[PDB]
């Protein structure tokens, strides 16, 4: 198959700058007709993709002509020349030169914002679904940025592994952050055994790292 | 016991009922061929020359039966002409990479086609290439057919390119056979054509006395026509 | 203008089989190729198939050979995608999409949400996450839902029938080990709001026609 390889992952850009994504093809796209079968999507988070550039070069009717594209065989690249707050999402090449039609893995476009520290908040479980044999304890991380983030739990200042989740936003439309929700699911017969529950938070908005714990009884 | 000449007497009336359907090149032409046998001298002469009306008044009639040109073998055109002729961007790397087998410009099918932009034009070569399919796939007529494909790439829809469609034909006993060595002469050429970027498609399929007559490549009117001479002629100049 | 609908979306256990359908209106569908294109959740775009407009040409994804069948019927400007065998890894949001006039995807429809699963529909179980002095910043409190153990996808949560939107984070949803769904919302309210407001995280998971409002307190 063809393999189209996209850099940077990930590219963080002030609003107004440019914005470059390369994409890299394993082999020739020029099609035996002269023409050259790569395309340009971007998808808007939870929203379908949307045509930007077809046949490396051609803007899709109706697309802001701050995004245009080059490139040729095996080298193309997707310029936005100042990036909007409406930017935000993930771009993919693709190619329909050959037969199976294949993309890119994506490149997410992340609007640039000053540094924000997570507010690190911490919710116990609740009566009721203590009353049905299970604790979750539920640690926030709101409204930071950038997206790097550490955060492990520790009860009675003992580690845990294997025993949380976490989930994390898409970057805000409006203020360009990210939060972030790590879980921790005991049974109740092992949350009843321990008292301090900690949650411990590494972000480089921090002077150092932040643990936010209540007591069970408390 | 009967001469020959005595043979082709008693099928006075079927030959000219052959003669008066096919094509007039091709008709003149085995009108000639029957007059050789008329006045033939040898068994091999009589035998060889039948088999000839045999081949020429089937593709008369395939011809016919598919609204294409029958074209005698003298002016068929070879694959080097419809390569220069419909491609001659591309005649130069054509010549370049025949240099191994340089017999494949002198390939010479029984139609040579393309899509309408001495080579015949047809409208749809897909259309050619549906109706054999669909024949084989509901008669279990013995075809092969082969498409030319640069790398693994995708047909489009936002341009159209020249093609060529090369077909072989037949009227003999093992079908089978004539079918599989048509495609494995043919193959080196459409690796060549997928190399040149050109796109082209090969059918070859045949026909034999065994065949019902409503399964013929040819209409079944033209079976008849065949059997009731051509075929009965071999007969006799075996029995006699 | 021109618009592509999916339907056909919904709830398969593994080995089984669907039937997805495209609508096409807005420009003369019989003229051009038709496409499938998938995404399972968090993931990249895979194209899944192509049919030519008159059918002659049809492409599969090496991953759907001899399992899936794209077709289609012109006079009823419909697009199809029988899937069979189907298996969880075939859990996605499936796309029709058309160059109208070329092999790119210019149209897009909305999509139809295929789940994979023999988990069986589940309304959620709703915990609130309760405002505390540990979830308190200066005159901001935070406080949420807990939405656990689910099936399958779809969930909205809205707050205070939705009239509650600003600094609300819904939070992805994560598949766990059970074959079950969780996922938070949380909020952040002025702390002086705590005890004269009342806050009801709405949760609808429409599969399993279940709606759970739970109000959200102080402890």
């Amino acid at each position: 198959q063809i393999v189209l390889s996209q850099s940077p992952l990930s590219l963080p850009v002030s609003l107004g700058d440019q914005a470059s994504i390369s994409c890299r093809s394993s082999q020739s796209l020029l099609h035996s007709n002269g023409n050259t079968y790569l395309h340009w999507y971007l998808q808007k988070p939870g929203q379908s993709p949307k045509l930007l550039i077809y046949k490396v070069s051609n803007r899709f009717s109706g697309v802001p002509d701050r995004f245009s594209g080059s490139g040729s065989g095996t080298d193309f690249t997707l310029k936005i020349s100042r990036v909007e707050a409406e930017d935000l999402g993930v771009y993919f090449c693709s190619q329909s030169t050959h037969v199976p039609y294949t993309f890119g893995g994506g490149t997410k476009l992340e609007i640039k914002r000053t540094v924000a520290a997570p507010s690190v908040f911490i919710f116990p479980p609740s009566d009721e679904q203590l009353k049905s044999g299970t604790a979750s304890v539920v640690c926030l991380l709101n409204n930071f940025y950038p997206r790097e983030a550490k955060v492990q739990w520790k009860v009675d200042n003992a580690l845990q592994s294997g025993n949380s989740q976490e989930s994390v936003t898409e970057q805000d439309s409006k203020d360009s952050t990210y939060s972030l929700s790590s879980t921790l699911t005991l049974s109740k017969a092992d949350y009843e055994k321990h008292k301090v529950y900690a949650c411990e938070v590494t972000h480089q908005g921090l002077s150092s790292p932040v643990t936010k714990s209540f007591n069970r009884g408390e | 016991k009967k001469p020959i000449a005595l043979i082709c007497a008693e099928l006075y009336k079927p030959f000219q009922d052959l003669f008066a359907a096919l094509p007039k090149d091709c008709s003149e032409e085995c009108q000639t061929l029957f007059e050789d046998i008329r006045n033939s001298e040898s068994h091999a002469s009589a035998w060889s020359s039948a088999l000839r009306i045999k081949g020429v008044a089937y593709e008369g009639f395939f011809s016919l039966t598919n609204s294409w040109r029958y074209i005698p073998e003298d002016l068929k055109p070879t694959l080097g002409m419809a390569i220069q002729t419909v491609f001659p961007d591309k005649f130069e790397k054509f010549l370049e990479r025949t240099h191994l087998h340089p017999e494949y410009r002198d390939f010479t099918p029984d139609y040579l086609m393309c899509r309408s932009r001495a080579v015949q034009e047809v409208s749809s070569v897909s259309a050619v290439v549906d109706r054999f399919k669909s024949k084989s796939s509901e008669k279990g007529r013995p075809i092969r057919q082969e498409e030319s494909r640069p790398k693994t790439e995708s047909m489009q829809e936002d341009i159209e390119v020249d093609e060529l469609l090369i077909v072989e034909v037949g009227y003999q006993t093992d079908i089978e056979g004539k079918v599989i060595s048509d495609i494995e002469k043919w193959k080196g050429v459409v690796n060549l054509m997928s190399h040149l970027g050109i796109k082209v498609n090969v059918l070859t399929c045949a026909d034999n006395s065994q065949t019902p007559r409503t399964d013929w490549w040819i209409d079944e009117k033209y079976v008849r026509l065949l059997l009731n001479s051509i075929s009965y002629l071999f007969k006799e100049l075996l029995e006699n | 203008e021109v618009k592509l609908e999916e339907s056909g979306g919904g709830l398969v256990r593994p080995g089984g089989s669907r039937k997805l359908s495209c609508a096409a209106s807005g420009f003369t569908f019989s003229s051009y190729g038709m496409q499938w294109v998938r995404q399972a959740p968090e993931k990249g775009l895979e194209w899944v198939a192509y049919i030519s407009s008159g059918s002659r040409t049809i492409y599969y994804a090496d991953t759907v050979k001899g399992r899936f069948t794209i077709s289609r019927d012109n006079p009823k400007n419909t697009l199809f995608l029988q899937m069979t065998s189907l298996r969880s890894e075939d859990t996605a949001m499936y796309y029709c999409a058309t160059g109208y006039g070329g092999t790119w995807f210019a149209y897009w429809g909305q999509g139809t949400l295929v789940t994979v699963s023999a988990a069986s529909t589940k309304g959620p179980s709703v915990f609130p996450l309760a405002p505390s002095s540990k979830s308190t910043s200066g005159g901001t409190a935070a406080l949420g839902c807990l939405v656990k153990d689910y099936f399958p996808e779809p969930v909205t949560v809205s707050w205070n029938s939705g009239a509650l939107t600003s600094g609300v984070h819904t939070f992805p949803a994560v598949l766990q080990s059970s074959g079950l769904y969780s996922l938070s919302s949380v909020v952040t309210v002025p702390s002086s709001s705590l005890g004269t407001q009342t806050y009801i995280c709405n949760v609808n998971h429409k599969p399993s026609n279940t709606k759970v409002d739970k109000k959200v307190e102080p402890k």
